RNA sequence: CCUCCGCAUAAGCCUGCGUCAGAUCACACUGACAAUUAACAGCCCAAUAUCUACAAUCAACCAACAAGUCAUUAUUACCCUCACUGUCAACCCAACACAGGCAUGCUCAUAAGGAAAGGUUAAAAAAAGUAAAAGGAACUCGGCAAAUCUUACCCC
RNA sequence: GCUACCUAAGAACAGCUAAAAGAGCACACCCGUCUAUGUAGCAAAAUAGUGGGAAGAUUUAUAGGUAGAGGCGACAAACCUA
RNA sequence: GCUAAACCUAGCCCCAAACCCACUCCACCUUACUACCAGACAACCUUAGCCAAACCAUUUACCCAAAUAAAGUAUAGGCGAUA
């Protein structure tokens, strides 16, 4: 219920509640897939129950008990993300060969730019879409201008950045 | 329901869309005004429906729930820094869970 | 009679006047964007 | 600005809020050819007329259920006439409007140029009953003008914003279902069919079983109410000059196999706080559990026909004024 | 401009369809035409201009029924509603079509001629020479484009070769063969003619926007001009 | 001829197809590979797609001459929003029946009778009539499509209330959303009726027949009227995709199975979409001859003959203000010929119930010169209709 | 595209010309491809013609600069590959004249592989390398099972 | 002027902009007939949430545990661990088929699979 | 004492006089904490063919012209639900807490909404009114203004 | 997004005269004759009074169109973001 | 003695060298930053003028493939300006 959203009554007001280490992801990989299900859904409540107690410390204009417990309980299931995601990003590997789950692919724009279009889910096929067929996958010959002028911009910036790395490297030799 | 996720399509007579590691997380908050008995206030996120915060609550927490609403609170961008660039608090969304079985 | 009163809002207007859209819809609004980008600003279109 | 009311309400436990904004006590309990007709009503709809299109289930209140009801009310006001001869005189309705306007407690204004200053509390029911029975004199009294009830209404510790209600600034109408020029002002039975968004099944399915007889009796209460201070207010008496005989008028509300059964008395129009000050007058409202009708209808023939709901549809026509 | 025209509908019907003023202008949204602008809505009543028109599954001379005859916002002339078989269409009434009358459609070329009533299309072959004739064609099953305003009358003057010479309302004679329908008499209307707008608001209810107030000095065009009649116009190859 | 619809309107071709497509034994490169629109490269030619599932709300219907239920013959279908050019002896030659002006005297008599009139009668129908065009809604005039139907249902509570009197207007029903369909041929033409929309007041008991069997065979002497050019079909639904099967409406075993008055309402608040008097005059007499037809085939088969016990139907039509009432007789369902026994058809047209009705004063210079209320009120229209209501039990 | 001196006289107004060519819509047949091909062509590509002795020598001996018409240099690809394969498609029943045909038009033979390109723009070239460098990917599943296996045949033999 | 610079929400605009519109919620049905909405179950994401009664996992771990060095999981480890066990115990006693690798897990294509891991048809 | 205002919707704007804490014409400022909950409104709809002459005006009588804003049927296809979004304010366009501009419904007559005087004195000149003996256009370019409420006639 | 003209589909017009009106009186509403005040103003064209119209070639909300060697104009060489 | 005044560091400029920049997730050409539906449209045309010629009307230098030199030469040009 929502005395789960709640912490313990004996914590109320005890102005610091002990804790514990966060998950580390090689424990994270020690344990089995279901048990991480199960530890995601512990994780949860207790993130839910510290994101509650947070917002309520706000209201009454008190310090949270103890922070660290909702940064290490995100880092926990950070950890728990990370582990879950490469065991499918190895299975994938391993089965399709494919190194990415979202199909997609390297285009250009109406802008010159090369960008990684990532594709959306259809019912019909592309010659037949309307909405996609609007859209310019192709730049017209009056955007090199603009091209090589954003190039150019590029290169005066890292000019600057290199000519003043050298000149604070020869004023650090000035007094050393 | 999660965030920040594709959702696989569905076309008639497909498997159900189940999800098993959810990312949603929500906060009880105290009612500001004055509710009835039966009310009780979360925080939620703006891509959460109120079908999945029954659901979510029914799941996880075993809360029999009768009632959802829901509301988008916007938040002030009228505060400015010191550059006199606005500010944004951000927007979230408000929910009324209304308990079952009185 | 008196003046300045001249913009008399309207967003249905101001998206299909000056937005996204009608700019990419010809290829002089696509270098507007263009050079609004090679200039660096923060509101591209309306 | 009004806060709009609905007798059919998806809103939990608008049974006790609309007893409070109506002054209500709500009481449980009530103050062959008949039985082939009822059978003839429900297969004619269920089984023998032909129907072109497929009915689907979200059409089928509008389609069988609502049919099926003015087709009832029409054969047992006829086929009772010979024993009631104010049926044959009574005007019935199918559909018509009925609209109450009201003033109930004040509030204080909260926000804006208009903060710290006092607001009336403004309740508009729309109410639209399926089928109507309006007779040209009144019923008689139920229960006597000030009766006792130590029953006590609820009140809330809460805004009337919070199950779910809301404001809106249209045409305050105080309407019986008919002008102030018919001769026909009194009120004998009404008619009610709720809506497919509030059927039993729905209401299983989103853990409101509690809220099956909640929708069922706050329809009974804003519906009675609005038509009986209708009829008040056709005759003449407002918040300032109260009632000095009791308005009274019943009520069936059905969902097409379930029925409930309604008695209301209007003993007062004094809602507002300065006429409600000293104020002793409660409006009363009998009422009874949903009971079905049949069991299932299996092709040809009803099932389960409980000849102890006709026999209560019977009776409320059969009353008469005196 | 987005200018799609109002003109989309392909099915021929008698119901009236919405029509959408153009104000004057172009598919680009310039003035093309001074003067057009804002009258009453006018709803279009389709006309069917080719008389001899048999109904799918039949082929010869067919008569119809004149059941009403109505004024039409978009011409000068009254239309007449007729029927035969399951059609009814509309065309252009004659000046004394009545309810209520019989007409023929008819395509035979006889050795003799017919006694030509008003308001009976035929063709000019089987018309005499002298018939006053309405609504005629340039080229058999053409339809008509000649001939449509309202008291406008034609002349059967004559019939030569497989050809049938008129005289057009401006006086021009016109040569075409003789197997194109022409209906006979006069358009109905005959005195829009002596029609009294009266009044430049009613002008403005027309839909004819203000002449221009720049003043203009006369050109050499402007005097009086007796031309020579223009030679007679032949669509006979 | 003109042709309609013009260039700009209708859709234009696809652009010309690229050379490369021509010039044989080449493979053509083409964007198909990019799956995007380039201008630079050559534009594919895409195969014909299906889904291969059925998802209902993107179906797409077969071909007209590949559904089941195509016929080469069109049946022609007369429906509720049939308006018949000739009106009423299109319908008369359509349904080959006779006209006799006015109700029947058996009709007319059962109201002559003055124990079988209502208690203060006229002042209650001035009321029904008060109710029905002012005091009805919230809105200060009512408009035709509420005031009608709201007319017609309290005339006929106001007729019911004469169960006291006659003890058997307790086997009549009036339902509504009733569905019946009949087909003949006449003269070598399908016709079908499908009928649809008001109140058909359903008893138990058959109508008793009006016209004796000699009269019924006087009737094969009077030549149906035709009306050429006008074909006798103009404005029936010519279908090509039809069934043929008679249905009266409900299933067997209703118990109140035979058709006594059809109500038939022009309820449209449009001068235009509504009706004029003939051409509803001829909807009620096909409507009354698609139901009696249907009854007639139903108990007696799908055999034409002159018809032993004849089928009687009443129709009331109104538009609220004017009313028009039919007794129709089938006399046989022999009708592909026009020669032999008529079907009888009697008609009592165009009888106001008011002239007029002024629901606010008429105060010209001061003075109320019109009151409130109907204007030129007809108790012999309202005794016409309790007689039609009162046929068969009174 | 040019410009002029009004009537041969530089002291008067330079104005704008445009000069256009004569354009004929006229059939030819091409004897490599056997097909008739309707093109809009100028006289000068109608001598161009006669001079090289038919539509396919013209095709086959001019370059791209001279010949300046995708038409042209599609066409001159298809010829010259129908002749690189023999292709038995050119009068597939009478493979005499199949043979006449391309002994005449021999000296224009070009290894197919250098054919599949004559005529192709680079947009369309980096299409071509691009669909048959495609290559759907291998499964590491595949490529670990033949490692497994040559490392235990290695062990197998030790 | 209009403000150009903050976030188009679904707040601004006129009463159709509004309402079209919406924060970034997935569907969870169709909109039909008049402006009704048919809500589709398997649309509506079921949460599986397993049972927590007997589990030893609690959100925090106790301070007195070793020091662990970390190694991300790789395909290679996943071949070695999964399936290389079968593969040599089949090629020691001899039956592998080089071309049923089916039965060692490999699966041709991802089709008539439910969980398909390209592309992905599954959430988190 | 004023009320030529007001309350809603639309459009626009986007937290812009809610609570707590805090400074330095007179005390809507800064930071923090909260809030607008759908039934109103938005967001609609399988195909192919086919159908659709008869205004509105209390629609009756009656007269029109400029000739009009509201309609289907046939046969296939079709199981399911109450999602998503707007909802606050003393508010928008005019550089401003601008005597300006601003659509619609109700009240238009108030049950809403508001304050012309910071305190004094009571000079000139100036502004806005009110009264004025006798006279009554003598004024002035002109009866402008004001007051009355008023005749006839040129030119265009 | 002002304004000039147009397209689409909307809305408003009390009361009195006469009942026929680009009719008269007259609100709301649209305009702006004359006077005074104001002239860095409340206002980069306003205020008070007085006026012209107010069922019409009227006024007005919304979306769209025509763009500068142009557009649009009941010609003021008007208007097309003070 | 108030207001003030002072201040060296952000960084920048010209060169040299050297081939510069794009997939956490999700969203984004529709009213961009919008999970999800029957289409298809599609790129290529000599700059001109200010100015100089003391007006102006032909004419009036504008990187085009490492320096230098031939050479401001041959040539061109209202045989003028200039090129
Ligand atoms: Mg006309
Ligand atoms: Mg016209
Ligand atoms: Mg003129
Ligand atoms: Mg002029
Ligand atoms: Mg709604
Ligand atoms: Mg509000
Ligand atoms: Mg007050
Ligand atoms: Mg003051
Ligand atoms: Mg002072
Ligand atoms: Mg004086
Ligand atoms: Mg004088
Ligand atoms: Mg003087
Ligand atoms: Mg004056
Ligand atoms: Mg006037
Ligand atoms: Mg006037
Ligand atoms: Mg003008
Ligand atoms: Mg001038
Ligand atoms: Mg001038
Ligand atoms: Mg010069
Ligand atoms: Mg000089």
């Amino acid at each position: 219920g929502l005395e789960e959203f709640f912490d313990d009554p004996k914590n109320w007001g005890q102005e610091k509640v002990k804790s514990g280490a966060a998950w580390t992801c090689q424990q994270l990989r020690n344990k089995s897939n279901e048990d991480l299900h199960k530890l995601w859904y512990v994780l949860l409540k207790e993130r839910n129950m510290l994101l509650t107690l947070e917002q309520e410390a706000k209201r009454q204009r008190l310090p949270m008990p103890s922070p660290e417990r909702l940064d290490k309980v995100v880092d926990s299931m950070d950890a728990l993300d990370k582990v879950v995601q490469e065991r499918e990003d190895a299975l994938r590997l391993l089965q399709t060969g494919q190194e990415r789950a979202r199909p997609g692919a390297w285009r250009r724009d109406i802008f010159g730019r090369i960008i990684w279009h990532k594709f959306k889910q259809w019912v019909i096929p592309w010659h037949l879409n309307k909405r996609y067929n609007r859209k310019r996958f192709f730049a017209l010959p009056y955007v090199d201008h603009f091209l090589r002028l954003e190039r150019e911009k590029r290169a005066r910036i890292k000019a600057r950045k290199e000519n003043l790395e050298r000149k604070k490297a020869k004023i650090l030799l000035k007094k050393f | 329901m999660a965030r920040n996720v594709v959702y696989p399509l569905y076309r008639l007579g497909g498997p159900q869309l189940r999800v098993f590691r959810t990312n949603f997380f929500i906060q009880l908050v105290r009612p500001g005004v004055a509710q009835p008995e039966d009310t009780v206030q979360f925080r939620i996120p703006m891509e959460m429906t109120r079908v999945d915060l029954r659901n979510y609550l029914e799941g996880i927490y075993n809360v029999p729930v009768a009632a959802v609403r829901t509301r988008v609170q916007h938040g002030s961008n009228k505060r400015r820094d010191h550059r006199n660039v606005r500010i944004k608090k951000p927007d979230y969304k408000v929910a009324y869970v209304q308990l079952a079985h009185g | 009679k008196a003046r300045g009163n001249e913009y008399q809002p309207s967003n249905i207007k101001r998206k299909n006047k000056h937005g996204w859209v009608r700019r990419l819809s010809t290829p002089a609004g696509v270098q507007v964007i263009l050079r609004r980008m090679l200039k660096g600003r923060k509101s591209l279109s309306h | 600005m009004k806060y709009m009311v609905y007798p059919q309400t998806f809103a939990l436990n608008a049974d006790r809020w609309y007893q409070y904004f109506t002054k209500t006590v709500f009481l449980s309990g009530l103050p062959a050819a008949l039985r082939a007709v009822a059978c003839d009503c429900l297969l004619q709809e269920h089984f023998y007329l032909r129907r072109r299109r497929r009915v689907h289930r979200y059409e089928e209140s509008e389609v069988i259920s609502l049919p099926f009801l003015d087709q009832l009310v029409s054969t047992l006001v006829g086929l009772l006439s010979p024993h009631n001869p104010a049926l044959a005189a009574a005007a019935l309705d199918y559909r018509c409007p009925v609209h109450f306007y009201w003033v109930r407690g004040e509030e204080i204004i909260p926000r804006g140029h208009r903060r710290g200053r006092i607001d009336d509390l403004r309740y508009q029911i729309d109410d639209k009953p399926n089928n109507q029975i309006r007779i040209s004199k009144q019923l008689a009294e139920f229960v006597p003008l000030d009766y006792s009830v130590p029953i006590e209404i609820p009140t809330i510790k809460c805004k009337p914003d919070k199950l779910p209600l809301f404001k809106r600034q249209y045409e305050n109408h105080i309407f019986v279902g008919s002008k102030t020029a018919d001769p026909c002002c009194y009120g004998h039975t009404q008619f009610h069919l709720l809506p497919d968004k509030l059927r039993r099944e729905r209401l299983l399915r989103q853990n409101c079983a509690d809220q099956i007889e909640v929708v069922f009796r706050a329809n009974a209460i804003a519906s009675l109410f609005a038509w009986t201070g209708a009829q008040a207010m056709y005759q003449g008496f407002w918040s300032e000059a109260d009632v000095t005989r009791p308005f009274v008028s019943q009520a069936v509300i059905t969902d097409g196999k379930y029925f409930s059964f309604f008695c209301y008395q209007l003993n007062t129009l004094a809602l507002t706080t300065q006429a409600d000050q000293n104020n002793p007058r409660k409006n009363i409202c009998w009422g009874t559990q949903s009971k079905p009708l049949y069991e299932t209808i299996e092709d040809n023939d009803v099932k389960g026909f409980n000849d102890d709901v006709l026999l209560q549809i019977v009776h409320f026509l059969l009353n008469r004024p005196k | 401009a987005n200018f799609v025209s109002w003109k989309s509908r392909t099915k021929y019907t008698i119901t009236p369809v919405k029509m959408r003023k153009s104000g004057g202008r172009d598919h680009t949204g310039r003035i093309r035409v001074h003067g057009i602008g804002g009258g009453h809505k006018q709803r279009y009543r389709m006309i069917d201009f080719l008389r001899f028109r048999p109904e799918e599954t039949k082929s010869g001379p067919f008569e119809e029924k004149v059941i009403q005859v109505r004024y039409d916002p978009c011409r000068s002339a009254d239309i007449a509603l007729v029927a035969g078989g399951s059609r009814k269409r509309w065309i252009i009434a004659t000046e004394n079509m009545q309810a209520g009358d019989t007409i023929l459609n008819s395509n035979h070329i006889g050795r003799m001629a017919v006694a030509a009533r008003e308001g009976d299309a035929h063709p000019l072959g089987a018309l005499p020479v002298g018939t006053l004739i309405n609504n005629v064609e340039s080229e058999p099953g053409r339809g008509a484009q000649y001939i449509r305003a309202a008291g406008t009358c034609g002349v059967l003057l004559r019939k030569v070769n497989g050809t049938a010479i008129i005289q057009l309302p401006s006086k021009r004679q016109m040569q075409v063969l003789e197997t194109c329908v022409a209906t006979v008499g006069r358009v109905s209307n005959v005195d829009h003619n002596k029609r009294v707008i009266g009044k430049a608001g009613r002008n403005r209810w027309l839909g004819k926007r203000p002449n221009s107030g720049r003043w203009h000095r006369k050109g050499g065009w402007a005097g009086r001009k007796i031309r020579p009649l223009p030679p007679m116009k032949s669509y006979v190859k | 001829a003109y042709e309609w619809g013009v260039r700009s309107t209708r859709k234009s071709e696809p652009p010309p197809l690229d050379r490369v497509y021509e010039i044989p034994g080449l493979e053509p490169i083409t964007f198909a590979g990019k799956m995007h629109f380039v201008p630079w490269l050559a534009r594919p030619i895409f195969p014909p797609w299906d889904r291969g599932y059925k998802d209902p709300r993107f179906y797409r219907s077969p071909p007209l001459h590949e559904h089941p239920l195509y016929k080469d013959q069109a049946c022609y279908i007369f429906h509720h929003r049939c308006r018949l050019l000739e009106g009423v002896k299109q319908a008369l030659w359509l349904t080959k029946t006779k006209l006799i002006e006015g109700l029947p005297e058996k009709v007319l008599s059962l109201v002559d009778d003055p124990r079988n009139h209502i208690e203060n009668q006229d002042e209650c129908v001035l009321n029904v009539i008060s109710h029905a065009r002012l005091w009805q809604t919230t809105e200060e005039i009512p408009k035709r499509e509420t005031y009608c139907p709201v007319i017609v249902d309290n005339l006929i509570q106001l007729c019911k209330s004469q169960i006291l009197k006659h003890p058997s207007l307790a086997r009549r029903i009036c339902v509504q959303n009733s569905t019946f369909s009949a087909t003949w041929n006449r003269e070598s033409l399908l016709l079908q009726v499908r009928g649809s929309g008001g109140a058909r007041l359903s008893t138990k008991d058959p109508l008793p027949t009006i016209a004796s069997r000699e009269e019924i065979e006087a009737t094969k002497n009077h030549v149906l009227e035709t009306f050429y050019p006008i074909s006798p079909i103009i404005d029936l639904h010519e279908c090509n995709i039809y069934d043929v099967k008679n249905d009266t409406g409900f299933q067997e075993g209703y118990p109140y199975p035979y058709p006594h008055t059809l109500y038939l309402l022009d309820k449209a608040n449009l001068r235009p979409h509504r009706l004029q008097p003939d051409q509803l005059r001829a909807k009620m007499i096909l409507f009354a001859f698609g139901s009696a037809l249907a009854q007639a085939r139903l108990l007696y088969g799908n055999d034409a003959k002159v018809l032993e016990q004849p089928v009687v139907v009443q129709s009331v039509g109104t538009d609220g203000r004017v009313f028009h009432f039919l007794v129709f007789q089938l006399n046989t369902t022999d009708l592909d010929c026009n020669e032999g026994v008529k079907n009888l058809a009697w008609v009592d047209s165009d009888q106001l119930l008011y002239q007029h009705f002024w629901c606010l004063p008429v105060i010209k210079k001061r003075v109320v010169v019109e009151p409130v209320g109907p204007v030129g009120f007809k108790p012999e229209t309202f005794r016409k209709f309790l007689a039609l209501y009162l046929h068969g039990a009174a | 595209l040019g410009q002029i001196y009004a009537n041969n006289d530089k002291l008067s107004k330079r104005l704008k010309k445009v000069w256009k060519p004569q354009l004929f819509e006229r059939e030819f047949y091409s004897e490599i491809l056997d097909k008739k091909f309707t093109v809009t062509v100028t006289m000068r590509t109608l001598d161009l013609i006669d001079e090289a002795y038919g539509l396919d020598f013209y095709i086959l001996k001019t370059p791209k600069e001279d010949l300046c018409s995708k038409f042209g240099m599609d066409l001159k690809r298809g010829m010259l590959l129908r002749l690189a394969r023999q292709d038995p498609q050119l009068h597939p029943e009478d493979p005499e004249r199949r043979a006449a045909i391309y002994d005449k038009y021999k000296e224009f033979a070009i290894p197919e592989e250098e054919a599949e390109w004559v005529g192709l723009t680079l947009e369309e070239a980096i299409e071509k390398q691009r669909l048959l460098e495609e290559k759907d990917p291998v499964p590491l599943f595949k490529i670990y099972v033949a490692e497994l296996i040559q490392q235990l045949q290695q062990q197998a033999l030790s | 002027g209009a403000d150009r610079m903050s976030k188009w929400t679904s707040k601004r605009g006129p009463r159709s902009f509004r309402g079209r519109k919406g924060r970034g919620a997935k569907g969870i049905g169709f909109l039909t007939s008049g402006w009704r909405f048919v809500q589709i179950k398997e649309m509506v994401p079921e949460f599986v949430v397993p049972d927590l009664t007997g589990f030893k996992l609690k959100p925090y771990v106790s301070y007195l545990a070793p020091e662990s060095e970390e190694t991300p999981l790789t395909a290679a480890q996943l071949f070695s661990e999964a399936v290389a066990p079968a593969i040599e115990k089949d090629f020691k006693d001899g039956t592998f088929d080089p071309d049923n690798l089916e039965k060692y897990g490999f699966e041709p294509t991802q089709e008539g699979k439910l969980f398909q891991l390209y592309p992905r048809n599954f959430l988190r």
